[PDB]
DNA sequence: TCGATGTATATATCTGACACGTGCCTGGAGACTAGGGAGTAATCCCCTTGGCGGTTAAAACGCGGGGGACAGCGCGTACGTGCGTTTAA
DNA sequence: TTAAACGCACGTACGCGCTGTCCCCCGCGTTTTAACCGCCAAGGGGATTACTCCCTAGTCTCCAGGCACGTGTCAGATATATACATCGA
């Protein structure tokens, strides 16, 4: 047989993502969760396709930034495995 | 209840373009509260300024005026 | 204050002079920017200390302070 | 009691700031208590 | 010249608006679009394309540190990171 | 409040209950803030 | 160039135009003065950027 | 020049022990050091500029709030 | 260490986003009456800069010794790579 | 109807707790520098007022610059054959 060693895979997944610029998230499940989020403040509101589209252009780019940042206070450990804690340290240095 | 629609690959993919080389089991269950809370933050502004005008249709516009308010400018859609 | 004035004045001027030539200064304007100074190093040390102790360690050294500005943006 | 004196005109140019903006947007002469009341439910 | 006068008169930002505020507005707004274009027409030519996109601009302006600075809050809409 | 509304080109017309809101709750946070 | 390309050039150019409008109003505002100078666009130049 | 060892090793230690720190490094001296400058370069280079365009010659409490203001600390009692 | 996997290149073919031309219209440019905000000039007088005498607060330099940081080893069980099943987009 | 998520067992690498050891925070002491208080000199510059003018707001005319609409074509695209780079037992 043939086989890969582990992580090796990963810097190749890493290599590809960042170097692409297409959307992550699947259109129809994030655009249900965006109509499922909206109907708890007003009934029968209405979203243009345009606006969902902003919302997840949104939160990419910022989950994209928080993890970015959560691997710096993971690495300070000495580790190689990102924590809860680590998240939770870096929301509360960035105040939020 | 559509927050199941947030898959563990989807997660992982954006972890992942951060440069992520290994994630621990318990990082997909701590995801879902900060999107959570991040969207119903956003829209509840976004809403806010649909209804100012008296519309009924939502409109880029207002997310933009919900994100600048926030510090979150967003260019691309005018 | 916890600073000694008279250096901290002298420290004033001495960062005016690259600026503009024979300047003045209010005896508030100093006060003000020394209050605003220990405010400043209070928290970032506040700051700090989180990132220390996440490595479980006692001591704070200098690559501490250089994780909290660099995940502040500073 | 400086201290109070200058939160009480910073809170009112924050809202007043906030009601401008209501206005702008809109494209509309005079602030009503409706640009306020927005103002305060977008701030508060 | 006359857009940058009309908007200063009907957006309040004062009650009166003197003849040379217009010239120099303009004047800033110019540099700093021909900067930017430039940059993004280097990295085009640098990707053997011929038609900038967004990518582009991203790339230009992350790469310089006066204007990483100035647009550090900025997140362009298919731009990636 | 009205004549900081007027003076400060917020608008070409100020509304009689815009000033009377924002002044109410101005006085309103204050006290919070003084309470705490 | 693209559309969108040039699409994102107006959401700048909009951006510059209100940072400086800005800074120009609140430095009038503080000098008690009722009109916009080159000296106050100027200053608001360097202040901004 | 010289006149940056004005600010000694006891009001350090002392701003340390009101943050909490337990036990300090020899080595957080300099940092500081470098830190204190900084902030004050940009705060003064705001407040000067303030200053030169009103034609002034004296510098007041007032231009010192307004740089405080615009690098997003608001500071109350002056 | 080389050969099994993966991503890159050179070619023919393709279709719909863009560069260009048109009609026409609403805003910009030229001329005037008007007037008040703003440039210049002068005085009053304060408060900032420069200096002196002196008395102890705080900073300075030793040195003693033991709390802590650090390199190392062992082990146990979490998550990575790949195959098959199966779900709804 | 095909490619997306979901599930399975295997297994090598990581996280974690133990020790041994030597160095450099902390504390007490004696000394010495200059921070600070109070009093003396004196002139550069801030705060208010009046003269009077020349730059900008409001009303009207007329025209050519720039908004909607249509055209058509070539720059970027999947798809192919295959090239050669990289990783492992």
């Amino acid at each position: 047989p043939h086989r890969y060693r582990p992580g090796t895979v990963a810097l190749r997944e890493i290599r590809r993502y960042q170097k692409s610029t297409e959307l992550l998230i699947r259109k129809l499940p994030f655009q249900r969760l965006v109509r499922e989020i909206a109907q708890d403040f007003k009934t029968d509101l209405r979203f243009q396709s345009s606006a969902v589209m902003a919302l997840q252009e949104a939160c990419e780019a910022y989950l994209v930034g928080l993890f970015e940042d959560t691997n710096l206070c993971a690495i300070h450990a000495k580790r190689v495995t990102i924590m809860p804690k680590d998240i939770q340290l870096a929301r509360r240095i960035r105040g939020e | 209840d559509n927050i199941q629609g947030i898959t563990k690959p989807a997660i992982r993919r954006l972890a992942r373009r951060g440069g992520v080389k290994r994630i621990s089991g318990l990082i997909y269950e701590e995801t879902r509260g900060v999107l959570k809370v991040f969207l119903e933050n956003v829209i509840r502004d976004a809403v806010t300024y649909t209804e100012h005008a008296k519309r009924k249709t939502v409109t880029a516009m207002d997310v933009v005026y919900a994100l600048k308010r926030q510090g979150r400018t967003l260019y691309g859609f005018g | 204050l916890l600073i000694r004035k008279l250096p901290f004045q002298r420290l004033v001027r001495e960062i005016a002079q690259d600026f503009k030539t024979d300047l003045r200064f209010q005896s508030s304007a100093v006060m003000a920017l020394q209050e605003a100074c220990e405010a400043y190093l209070v928290g970032l040390f506040e700051d700090t200390n989180l990132c220390a102790i996440h490595a479980k360690r006692v001591t704070i050294m200098p690559k501490d302070i250089q994780l909290a500005r660099r995940i502040r943006g500073e | 009691m400086g201290i109070m004196n200058s939160f009480v005109n910073d809170i009112f140019e924050r809202i007043a700031g906030e009601a401008s903006r209501l206005a702008h947007y809109n494209k509309r002469s005079t602030i009503t208590s409706r640009e306020i009341q927005t103002a305060v439910r977008l701030l508060l | 010249v006359g857009r940058v006068h009309r908007l200063l008169r009907k957006g309040h930002y004062a009650e009166r608006v003197g003849a040379g505020a217009p010239v120099y507005l303009a004047a800033v707004l110019e540099y700093l679009t021909a900067e930017i274009l430039e940059l993004a027409g280097n990295a085009a030519r640098d990707n053997k394309k011929t038609r900038i996109i967004p990518r582009h601009l991203q790339l230009a302006i992350r790469n310089d540190e006066e204007l990483n600075k100035l647009l550090g809050g900025v997140t362009i809409a298919q731009g990636g990171v | 409040v009205h004549r900081l509304l007027r003076k400060g080109h917020y608008a070409e017309r100020v509304g009689a209950g815009a000033p009377v809101y924002l002044a109410a709750v101005l006085e309103y946070l204050t006290a919070e803030i003084l309470e705490l």
